[PDB]
RNA sequence: UGCGCAGAUACCGGGAGGAACGCCGAUGGCGAAGGCAGCCACCUGGUCCACCCGUGACGCUGAGGCGCGAAAGCGUGGGGAGCAAACCGGAUUAGAUACCCGGGUAGUCCACGCCCUAAACGAUGCGCGCUAGGUCUCUGGGUCUCCUGGGGGCCGAAGCUAACGCGU
């Protein structure tokens, strides 16, 4: 499986507004991806994390979501 | 003064009248705290990842201010009195870390 | 907290000379200014312990180049301490 | 007398027991079932037959108010929650989808001494 | 035992209230120790890197003193959702003054003042100098297969150790 850093441009990790890159750091749930999924440092995912914080507060990313499976 | 970025999410019902006066209501508390404006971003309707107020999307404001760093909480607090209001974070600007460069 | 403003207005009122940043008297009046600095911080946030700790060890720093500057000229020890008003 | 023909059908799993309740589309409860409301008393009620027959007994209980549609919400961890499952796919009734909803704090409470 | 026909459990909507922060989360980071996890702002301590600028031995440790010090417990006033000493029950049992089950007061939370203990553990006091490396990692600088600092781990030279083991 490809990792997310991968698959992606340049991107801000500290812009809490752009949710479409956001969403692809999110699971079918509203968590946050490992940095085995992630594919990003250990500083980076410090950042993310709390740029992820923000953008729940604004109502831009879920807090938690609902498995359409099993 | 530090810069700090101003977001505002209020209700997304408000006709002309009602969201010109909650704008300038917010122009006139930044006049009152000393916030020079910088920049001012105005994205409107967006959908909302959970329902805020019972209500599915927002009307979102974001504003670049350069401000006295002590009277924050207190713009803070009297932006938050609105009715209309329904989000308020107030964040210190930050340099554009980048990744996968 | 303490802008470069206001610290470079404390090195150079304190500079034994021009371009001096390391004088025991400019290090003791760059310490009295923290010390000020977190006492007037500690008068409220009484229950801020751990800042505390920084605050004791500031003092004993100045005690320390204070107690070195009476030792060697003590005409201008007297001086430091009647400029910045203590002991 | 209600005629509603499509729904919702919620599976609440535990280790003790295991019950469904069936709904319109809006939420409101049309019928129910549980290990208790089959004959099954005591630890029978958490087995996954007890979950079966549950379902099953639900299922056509609706049937009765001319259920087709279901769509499966599923609350829990417990034996037969699965098996309640598999039972409400071949009951006739025709499944939507199905979604895990089970509600997991973000550690707000203390648990009880067994769960600690 | 208990709760339920005075309609529970389960399901949808609305409201109140208190406590704790899922994922991120790490074998990770921070602090002198205790200890410190939602997010935002303000106040604030410590610490690390480069430049080689300034002071010119100003250093180390530290009996007393002083300040800090998990939990539990104490005083006053608040607060009280969940958990829960004591206690009230239900079982189990030879007995059950327990493990298990239903309840439940103090307390757990807040403020202000006490209390000064702990397996407060690295069971290893502090500072400095010296003595092979290999590898994993947090965080700085660099001419950025790598070199160079400052932390956190694992193997292991010499050596030490009663042995286990320790080993820049
Ligand atoms: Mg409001
Ligand atoms: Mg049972
Ligand atoms: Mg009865
Ligand atoms: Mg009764
Ligand atoms: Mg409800
Ligand atoms: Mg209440
Ligand atoms: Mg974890
Ligand atoms: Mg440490
Ligand atoms: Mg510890
Ligand atoms: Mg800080
Ligand atoms: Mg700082
Ligand atoms: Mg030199
Ligand atoms: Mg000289
Ligand atoms: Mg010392
Ligand atoms: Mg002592
Ligand atoms: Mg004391
Ligand atoms: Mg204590
Ligand atoms: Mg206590
Ligand atoms: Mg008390
Ligand atoms: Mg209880
Ligand atoms: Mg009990
Ligand atoms: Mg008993
Ligand atoms: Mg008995
Ligand atoms: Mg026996
Ligand atoms: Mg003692
Ligand atoms: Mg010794
Ligand atoms: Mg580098
Ligand atoms: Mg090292
Ligand atoms: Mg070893
Ligand atoms: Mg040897």
């Amino acid at each position: 499986k490809a990792k997310v850093k991968a698959t992606l441009g340049e991107f801000d990790l500290r812009d809490y507004r752009n949710v479409e890159v956001l969403k692809r750091f999110l699971s079918e749930t509203g968590k946050i991806l490992p940095r085995r999924r992630t594919g990003l440092s250990a500083k980076e995912q410090r950042i993310l994390a709390k740029t992820i914080k923000r953008a729940r507060i604004l109502g831009l990313l879920p807090f938690t979501e609902k498995l359409v499976r099993k | 003064m530090r810069r700090y970025e101003v977001n505002i999410v209020l209700n997304p019902n408000l006709d002309q009248s009602q969201l010109a006066l909650e704008k300038e209501i917010i122009q006139r508390a930044l006049e009152n705290y000393g916030a020079r404006v910088e920049k001012v971003e105005e994205l409107g309707l967006r959908r909302l990842a959970y329902p805020i107020a019972k209500d599915p999307q927002g009307y979102f404001l974001w504003y670049q201010v350069e401000m006295p760093e002590d009277r924050v909480n207190d713009l803070a607090r009297e932006l938050r009195i609105r009715d209309n209001v329904r989000r308020v974070m107030v964040v210190k600007s930050q340099e554009p870390f980048l990744a996968n460069a | 907290p303490i802008t470069k403003e206001e610290k470079q207005k404390v090195i150079q009122e304190f500079a034994r000379f021009p371009g001096d940043t390391g004088s025991t008297e400019v290090q003791v009046a760059l310490l009295t200014l923290r010390i000020n600095r977190l006492s007037e911080h500690l008068k409220v946030h009484k229950k801020d312990h751990h800042s505390h700790r920084g605050l004791l060890m500031m003092v004993g720093q100045r005690r320390r180049l204070l107690r070195y500057l009476q030792r060697e000229d003590p005409e201008r020890y007297r001086a430091l301490i009647e400029k910045l008003g203590i002991r | 007398k209600r005629q509603v023909a499509s729904g919702r059908a919620y599976i609440h799993a535990s280790y003790n027991n295991t019950i469904v309740t069936i709904t319109d589309p809006d939420g409101n409860p049309i019928t129910w079932s549980s290990g208790g409301v089959i004959g099954y008393k005591g630890s029978r009620k958490g087995t996954p037959y007890a979950a079966q027959l549950a379902a099953l007994d639900a299922a056509k209980k609706a049937m009765a108010y001319g259920m087709q549609s279901v769509d499966v919400i599923v609350r829990g961890t417990g034996a037969g929650r699965e098996q309640a499952i598999r039972a409400l796919q071949a009951s006739g009734l025709q499944v939507k989808s199905i979604v895990d909803d089970t509600p997991v704090p973000h550690n707000g409470c203390r648990p009880k001494k067994k769960f600690r």
